[PDB]
RNA sequence: UUUGGCACCUCGAUGUCGGCUCAUCGCAUCCUGGGGCUGUAGUCGGUCCCAAGGGUUGGGCUGUUCGCCCAUUAAAGCGGUACGCGAGCUGGGUUCAGAACGUCGUGAGACAGUUCGGUCCCUAUCCGUCGCGGGCGCAGGAAAUUUGAGAGGAGCUGUCCUUAGUACGAGAGGACCGGGAUGGACGCACCGCUGGUGUACCAGUUGUUCUGCCAAGGGCAUCGCUGGGUAGCUAUGUGCGGACGGGAUAAGUGCUGAAAGCAUCUAAGCAUGAAGCCCCCCUCAAGAUGAGAUUUCCCAUUCCGCAAGGAAGUAAGAUCCCUGAAAGAUGAUCAGGUUGAUAGGUCUGAGGUGGAAGUGUGGCGACACAUGGAGCUGACAGAUACUAAUCGAUCGAGGACUUAAC
């Protein structure tokens, strides 16, 4: 990629995150503003992608909420996000865990890793 | 993304188990709707006893989704399937509870009365 | 008007303050050069001709040397006329930069589109398909060219030939940053054509 | 190759 | 779809204007002076580049 | 972007890796000017695995190479060739291992021919 | 546009219903725009006038056209174009040979009665349509930038909020005009995002076979299969558009005003007034032979000739040939051709994959862990003359006459 296009967007990537890949468990700190109020919703949920460079990299966070899966899909770099923290360490063999849509509770396990 | 034919799940405890989307309301050549959409539905399921009956041609707003939605953040939401809310014309739920996350979306269309019995709204 | 030429360099995203997540098309516009002042008097319009991109001694030639010897410049590889613009605002060899713009500012970008080659009538006119099953052998055609009566096909029955590769303007386009010292434009959304193409960057005439 | 033909009865 | 007029002398002839060779690309070669191919190894010595190739 | 060379994709691997065993023997092949053109990258690339000279570049190597005699009298296979020979010769070279020089059309059927070699 | 009447073209063949694909035209207007009258309070309507700019849905049933129905919609217009379009598609029906039912017939058989089944050929010559080159022209030869005669495109519309629960109305209900917000459908561009694809990217895995064996690999099995995926191309994805106005008008409304002491929109005179017309907005455009304009470059050579002309070598400049892609069927276009980053290679990255081999350790072993976000990596970025863009050659002005002003 252009230095260029790295060196415009550099001032808005965010320093503050920890590294993560897809298997870890994250509890992404959301801030939302429903009415004129602003509050943070927690999201805690398996990463299962991780895509695209710099100011682009999204990242996808799996979650089962009553019964049904939920995926948020975020900006790396989105100031939306108070904060991101490592809740486990997953041991996976893939970038993409795509297969963990399909499974639910017992298979849906994702083994720990002493990190 | 719902369309004639569609058939989704009812997020609620109003009779219908599962609807087919008759027609998508809001514009002449309109193919899809989302989440927040209003469809006209029948029921092709329902639970014995239910206030809402197999057969009855109902309105209901689609409250989950495959398909999701994107964000003004650039932030995404989908979910693991498609779910409505059958509704009376003032938007209130024809059922008491709602079962299941729904999208923030429905805030942003007025559906109050569905947002405040929903258990999660992401 | 004003306007500057550059060249469009790609895309990528910008937060706004809001946090909204704005995408956006990076137009790098090294300082443009006035080399010529069209006048109603001599050349029946108002206009000036804009400069850009320096281009090597070797692939200039003595015509072009000449015709930029008055704003004192080397060779120019892009030069474009605009109209509209305010004359006395204007001087031979005088730079137009990047600053000319402010961000909030509307915009019209102009510029020639990527090339398709050869596309047919499914492609290049977004007609339908036949049948793919049903017995047909009416797939990608572009349908029947048109009633008995005439003899002829009337002027207009849109057919197969090359698609891409048009001047293509799109209006009301956002600058959302100027970048005065890498000489850069961002600019809200999409705008025509490869990477590296010449853009023409204008304020919106519906402003 | 038609069955019966052009202006067929 | 068939020919529905048989085509006459000069349509034929001037639909055969563009049918024609181009003279080949040829230079004369500066090792022995037979003509070449520009930018190719001359066939007649061998030389390219005043450089024998055919070693 | 690359050529098809006219063959399926398992077809172009075999002639290029063919085509590749034969440089390496030969260190001068003729062959359509095309296939010249895709030629020299694949070599070019065997002989950077063979200039790394480590194991693992070697196994890369073997997994391309064709398995033929490049010297009968010391029975060197072309891999043996590549990773002592080739890769001693372009030690100090940085890239541009080959050129192609062009020859003309061939009877039989007008194809542009060339000759690659190792430089 | 119907059913017909007539039998004029076609029986050395004018394929015949419906649908699909692609439209285009008329206006007797379905919607949207503007109005007059109303048994027009308002909200709705009715009826007539102007208006063809754009728009005018998806399903169930039936071969169906049509129609009925469901659900929408601003609206679900009516017609023409060989009942538009079968050398564009379909072939359900109709319209051959088989078979059957009812029926009629002594019978063979018959029925715009029904039923199940039943070969849809053609390499485009010409015009025409859509693209793309070559030639010459445009009183010298060139390199750019342009004007716009003229042509094409676009032209749709909902809902909500507000004005205002105001006007109106017994109430029920409930506006105009004017602000603002946000959609549907349609179109243009583009890949940063979400996804799709991605057959010379990465990984897992079955069988068998080969590299002597182990280990590690190759081949074939749809790319063997399976999980991902870069560039590119993409929509369902993103951005943007039909804004704001001028000018002249239609129906309509008039003002002043006589013919005709009054009255009268009209005869003189003066206004107003539609989504329509001409512009405004987007694109093409001087072969616009009416061949336009501006800026800049070359420079008046040599030889034949009574000149008129002719030939030659050149200038500015361009091309052949070559490296290619942002371009592309091929030409063309564009970036480059050595004081050159044009392409490959190389080096460094990005992204993708997801933890190489080897070795060690643990385990009876399958395997696990470490070394080590490792190894590998098409097309993406930057750098670097290492390789190839060699050496050449070809083309290309010297500018007619007349008159007028200088
Ligand atoms: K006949
Ligand atoms: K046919
Ligand atoms: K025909
Ligand atoms: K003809
Ligand atoms: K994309
Ligand atoms: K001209
Ligand atoms: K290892
Ligand atoms: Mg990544
Ligand atoms: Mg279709
Ligand atoms: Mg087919
Ligand atoms: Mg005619
Ligand atoms: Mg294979
Ligand atoms: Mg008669
Ligand atoms: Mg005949
Ligand atoms: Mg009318
Ligand atoms: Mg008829
Ligand atoms: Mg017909
Ligand atoms: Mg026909
Ligand atoms: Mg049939
Ligand atoms: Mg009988
Ligand atoms: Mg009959
Ligand atoms: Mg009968
Ligand atoms: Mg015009
Ligand atoms: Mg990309
Ligand atoms: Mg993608
Ligand atoms: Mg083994
Ligand atoms: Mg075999
Ligand atoms: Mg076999
Ligand atoms: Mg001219
Ligand atoms: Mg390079
Ligand atoms: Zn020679």
């Amino acid at each position: 990629m252009q230095k260029l296009i790295e060196d415009i967007t550099k001032e808005q990537l965010r320093t503050d995150l920890p590294a993560f890949r897809p298997g870890d468990t994250l509890r992404v700190h959301v801030k939302v503003v429903e009415g004129n109020r602003e509050r943070i919703q927690i999201f805690e949920g398996v990463v299962i992608k991780r895509r695209g460079g710099g100011i682009s990299e999204t990242f996808t966070v799996r979650k089962i909420s009553y019964g049904v899966g939920v995926e948020r899909t975020f900006p790396v770099h989105t100031p939306k996000i108070a904060k991101i923290e490592v809740v486990r360490y997953g041991k996976v063999r893939r970038a993409k865990l795509y297969y963990l849509r399909e499974l639910r509770g017992k298979a849906a396990r994702i083994k720990e890793i002493r990190r | 993304m719902i369309q004639q034919e569609t058939r989704l799940k009812v997020a609620d405890n109003s009779g219908a188990r599962e609807v087919l989307t008759i027609k998508v309301l809001g514009g002449s050549g309109r193919k899809t709707a989302n989440i927040g959409d209003v469809i006209v539905c029948t029921v092709k399921q329902a639970t014995p006893g239910g206030v809402v009956k197999k057969g009855e041609v109902v309105k209901a707003v689609i409250v989950r989704t495959k398909s999701g939605a994107r964000r003004s953040d650039g932030s995404y939401i989908s979910f693991d399937e498609n779910a409505c809310v059958i509704i009376r014309d003032d938007k209130s739920p024809r059922g008491t509870r709602i079962f299941g996350p729904v999208a923030r979306e429905l805030r942003e269309n007025n559906f109050m009365k569905i947002v405040s019995l929903a258990p999660e709204v992401i | 008007t004003k306007g500057i030429l550059g060249r469009k360099i790609g895309m990528t995203q910008v937060f706004a303050e809001n946090g909204d997540l704005i995408p956006v098309t990076v137009i790098e516009a090294a300082p443009n050069v006035v080399l010529q002042k069209k006048t109603a008097e001599n050349d029946g319009y108002e206009a000036i001709q804009l400069g850009f991109d320096d281009k090597r001694e070797k692939l200039s030639n003595k015509p072009e040397k000449g015709h930029v010897a008055k704003a004192e410049t080397a060779p120019k590889r892009f030069v474009k006329e605009l109209r509209g613009v305010e004359m006395d605002a204007y001087e031979v060899g005088q730079e137009v930069k990047v600053e000319i713009f402010s961000a909030g500012e509307i915009v019209d970008v102009t510029g020639v589109s990527k090339g398709k080659g050869f596309q047919g009538a499914i492609k290049r006119h977004g007609q339908s398909r036949g049948p793919m099953s049903h017995g047909s052998r009416y797939h990608r055609r572009p349908g029947s060219m048109g009633p008995v009566d005439p003899n002829r096909v009337f002027k207009g029955k849109l057919l197969p030939g090359r698609m891409g590769g048009e001047q293509i303007t799109v209006q009301n386009l956002e600058i959302v940053k100027v970048d005065a010292e890498r000489n850069l434009l961002l600019i809200k959304g999409n705008v025509p054509g490869a990477k590296k193409s010449l853009i023409t960057v204008k304020s919106a005439v519906k402003s | 190759r038609l069955a019966l033909g052009d202006r067929a009865p | 779809a068939v020919p529905f007029r048989r085509t006459s002398k000069m349509k034929k002839r001037l639909r055969r204007t563009h049918f024609k060779l181009n003279v080949p690309g040829m230079t004369e070669c500066p090792s022995c002076g037979e003509m070449k191919l520009s930018h190719r190894v001359c066939k007649a010595c061998g030389s390219y580049n005043g450089k024998d190739i055919n070693v | 972007s690359y050529r098809k060379l006219g063959r399926t994709s398992a077809q172009r691997k075999a002639m290029l890796r063919d085509l590749t065993t034969d440089l390496i023997i030969n260190e001068r092949i003729e062959t359509t000017e095309t296939r010249a053109k895709e030629l020299r990258s694949v070599v070019e690339k065997m002989i950077t695995l063979g200039k790394r000279g480590d194991l693992h570049a070697r196994r890369q190597a073997a997994a391309y190479i064709r398995n033929e005699v490049a010297n009968e009298e010391n029975n060197q296979d072309a891999l043996q060739k590549l990773f002592s020979d080739i890769a001693t010769r372009y030690e100090e070279r940085q890239g541009g291992y080959t050129r192609i020089m062009k020859l003309g059309p061939r009877r039989g059927d007008g194809a542009p021919m060339a000759i690659i070699e190792l430089v």
